[PDB]
This record gives structure tokens, C-alpha cells and sequence, in this order.
């Protein structure tokens, strides 16, 4: 039971970080959108000099 | 049967009574030559060794 | 060029000072340090970036030409990532367990060692040395203010 | 023999109170000076009990209460926690030290 | 895992917490305590110095 | 133990029905970092030459 218990721990901390990145997944698209579109006006600045 | 189980020994098949608080639980080979011991699922003598 | 030719006429010299090769040319691996002589503080990302992503033993072999240095530093010199003092104490202070403005040296040798672009030990030595103290702790606020003024 | 010397050795009872207990322990204030840097806006920003502030602090982590316990003076935690907060830690201050 | 780890833990343990360290290689005789300690002190002489 | 068995038996697939979001949104994010190392390549390039 008490291999159980530290396993089911385990498995709860497990689930509970995948349940914190799937929330933190909105903000990280916003992130690689904003910056992929920062790199976008970068390759056309210094295609323009 | 309550007190005891009958198992079969991968080496040789053989079919054998054993009594159900001398079988050890098995970990997943997911374990094979963890590095620390404490990540093990099961945690007995057997496992250890 | 858009900078500015009387420290041009400066940095053709300083570039001339290292003259290892026996003319007016100069190896990949010193084009970060001639850099860091003329007085910018370029990572060693943004060297190799610079330089066009060498190969390890390419930057042994491959040279520049002042021609071609000049528009690597302007290219430094414009645009960098370099925080700032406000920044780097704010950094320091992670280590700062206490809070008297003081951490302990052979911390901060670990974490420059250890962490992002590593030190090598005798760097990181030449770093704390003469930043001791009876309780082996540098004051960060001024280290990181005389490393940054230096 | 190598069961006999686990067994003398109290080498199976040694990883259990690894695992079932708590083995790391942290003293309020270490625990701020440590790893505020993680979670900077999560205390007001004057004065605060450091086991208040600890506990901010844990929330704002959003620790899993089982993986830890608060005493009288120290926080505790399960093994390895304390190993992830420190890489945690290492990320966000390696932008700094490059 | 390796002797060098424990004592690198050791070490830097020292220097953070600045509380003294204790290495204690407990065994039968003919465990490998003694070469141990001698990796130990190897480690330590090479880091240290 | 029987009622911990069960609950073990609940959480690992609550975890893999979060697990099966992950991959998707791994390939998501995949994909949007090519497009954007793909930016900073062309920017990279442009401000080489
Ligand atoms: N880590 C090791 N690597 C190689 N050989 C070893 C190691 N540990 C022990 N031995 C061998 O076993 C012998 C006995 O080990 P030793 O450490 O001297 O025992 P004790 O712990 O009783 O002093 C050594 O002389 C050596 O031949
Ligand atoms: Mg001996």
C-alpha cells in the first residue's frame, strides 16, 4: 500500500504538470506568434538595407 | 487458495506452490538499471537485487 | 559606412596589434577577443553568429580582413543584447542568501562555470581574485559595477 | 550474500524513508532568497512573515500539497522537488549570467 | 552514480550550507571502503586544490 | 489497496486522455517553431549580406 500510495503520488504530480503546460500552451502560442512576426519584419529589414 | 498460489518459473515452466506473502511484485522493465532505486515502482528485496 | 571614421582610424591599428599572421590579416578565433579589445562586449553566440557559424576547427584556420572586421563590428555595435547594471545586480543578487550586498565567491565561480556560456577556471579565477574577503565573500554590487565599468 | 548485507545494511529501509518521507528542508528565509527569483510578483512587495511569505510563494508555484509541509521554521518536500525548483531557477537566471 | 558524484555533492554541500561534510563508507572487509576513500581523496586533491 | 488500485487505474488514463492533447500540441508547436527558426534564418541571411 505504501508503493501504491508513492506511485499514485507520482502519477498526480505527473497529471497535474501536464494539466499546468496544457494551460500554459495559450500564452506560448501568443509568444512564438508575436516573436515569429517580429523575425518576419527583421528579414525584411535587412532585405531592405 | 488464500494462504498460498501457484506459479509458473520462467527458466523452466515448472509449476510450483508458492505461499502468497513470499512472491514479490515485478517491476515494469520501463525500471531496467534505474540509476536510483528510490524511482523504482515496486520497492522489495527482489527488485533491489 | 554609418559610423563614425575617427575610431575607424582607431580600430585599424588596434586591429594591427594582434598580428599574429605577419600581415594585415587576422584568425576567426581572435576576431571575438579584437572585439572585446575595441570595446564591445559581443557573446560568443553572437561571434560565431557574425562570423557565419564556423565549424570548431574552421575558426583555428579561417581569417578576416580588416575590410571585413570593420562591418562586423558595426554590426555589434548597432544592435546587442547587453542588459545592464540594474539588471546584472538584480542577477547577483539570486545568489545573495542573506541580503548584506555580499555573496560567496566560490558561488559565483561555480554558477560563471557552470551556467550559460562557461568560464574556464582560470578565467573565473582572474575574476574573483583580489575581490576576497576574511569570510571569502565579494560584494556583488561593486564587482559587478568594476567588471562592467572596466 | 548481497541480500544478506541489503538486509544488515537497513539499505531497503533507508529508500523507503527517502520515499515516503521528506527529506529535503528548507528555513523560511533560504527558502525566499532561493526562489523569489521564480515567482517575483507573488509577495507584496514590503514587509511579510517569511512563512507567510513561503507560503505565497508555494501557491503561486502551484506546488502539489502532498509534495510538501510547512513546520514551525522550515518548508518540506518530497525528494526531487527541490531538484526541479533549482533547474527552474538556473533557466530563468541563465539569460542574465550569458 | 559514480564515487565522484557523492563527493562533488559533498563538496559543494560544504560550500553552501558552509556545515562540515562526513564521507562513510561502511562495509564487510573486502567491500572496496578503503579504495573508495582513495577515489574520494583523488577527487577532492583534483577539484579542491 | 483495492480501493487504491482502482484509483490507479483512473488516474493513468485521466493522464493519458491529457497525454493525447500533449502530442498534438507538441507538433503544433513544432511546426510554428520551424516557421519561425525559418524567419530567423532569412533574417540571418539577409543581414550577412
Ligand atoms: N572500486 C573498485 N575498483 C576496482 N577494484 C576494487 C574496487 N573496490 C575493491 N576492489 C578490489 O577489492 C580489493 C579489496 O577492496 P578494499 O577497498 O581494499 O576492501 P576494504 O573495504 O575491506 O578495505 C581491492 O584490493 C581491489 O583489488
Ligand atoms: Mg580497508
Amino acid at each position: 500500500l505504501d508503493d501504491l500510495l508513492v506511485d499514485l503520488d507520482h502519477q498526480r504530480q505527473s497529471a497535474c504538470n501536464l494539466e499546468k503546460k496544457q494551460k500554459k500552451f495559450d500564452q506560448l502560442l501568443a509568444e512564438e506568434k508575436t516573436i515569429s512576426a517580429k523575425y518576419a519584419e527583421e528579414r525584411d529589414r535587412a532585405e531592405a538595407e | 487458495v488464500g494462504e498460498e498460489a501457484i506459479v509458473e518459473l520462467v527458466e523452466n515452466g515448472k509449476k510450483v506452490k508458492v505461499n502468497k506473502d513470499d512472491i514479490q511484485k515485478m517491476n515494469p522493465p520501463k525500471f531496467s538499471k534505474v540509476e536510483d532505486m528510490a524511482e523504482l515502482t515496486c520497492l522489495n528485496e527482489a527488485s533491489v537485487l | 559606412c554609418d559610423f563614425s571614421e575617427e575610431q575607424t582610424a582607431e580600430f585599424k591599428e588596434a586591429f594591427q596589434l594582434f598580428d599574429r599572421t605577419g600581415d594585415g590579416k587576422i584568425l576567426y578565433s581572435q576576431c571575438g577577443d579584437v572585439m572585446r579589445a575595441l570595446g564591445q562586449n559581443p557573446t560568443n553566440a553572437e561571434v560565431m553568429k557574425v562570423l557565419g557559424n564556423p565549424k570548431s576547427d574552421e575558426m583555428n584556420l579561417k581569417t578576416l580582413k580588416f575590410e571585413q572586421f570593420l562591418p562586423m563590428m558595426q554590426t555589434i555595435a548597432k544592435n546587442k543584447d547587453q542588459g545592464c547594471f540594474e539588471d546584472y545586480v538584480e542577477g547577483l543578487r539570486v545568489f545573495d542568501k542573506e541580503g548584506n550586498g555580499t555573496v560567496m565567491g566560490a558561488e559565483i565561480r561555480h554558477v560563471l562555470v557552470t551556467l550559460g556560456e562557461k568560464m574556464t577556471e582560470e578565467e573565473v579565477e582572474q575574476l574573483v581574485a583580489g575581490h576576497e574577503d576574511s569570510n571569502g565573500c565579494i560584494n556583488y554590487e561593486e564587482l559587478v559595477r568594476m567588471v562592467l565599468s572596466g | 550474500l548481497v541480500l544478506d548485507q541489503l538486509r544488515c545494511n537497513g539499505v531497503l529501509e533507508g529508500i523507503r524513508i527517502c520515499r515516503q518521507g521528506f527529506p529535503n528542508r528548507v528555513v523560511f528565509q533560504e527558502f525566499r532568497q532561493r526562489y523569489e527569483i521564480l515567482t517575483p510578483n507573488s509577495i507584496p512587495k514590503g514587509f511579510m512573515d517569511g512563512k507567510q511569505a513561503c507560503v505565497l510563494m508555494i501557491k503561486a508555484l502551484e506546488l502539489d500539497s502532498n509534495l510538501y509541509r510547512i513546520g514551525q521554521s522550515k518548508v518540506f518536500f518530497r525528494a526531487g522537488v527541490l531538484a526541479h525548483l533549482e533547474e527552474e531557477r538556473d533557466l530563468k537566471i541563465t539569460d542574465v549570467i550569458i | 552514480p559514480h564515487i565522484y558524484a557523492i563527493t562533488d555533492t559533498a563538496y559543494r554541500s560544504m560550500m553552501q550550507d558552509r556545515e562540515d561534510q562526513s564521507i562513510l563508507c561502511t562495509g564487510e572487509s573486502g567491500a572496496g571502503k578503503t579504495e573508495n576513500t582513495k577515489k574520494v581523496i583523488q577527487y577532492l586533491a583534483y577539484v579542491a586544490s
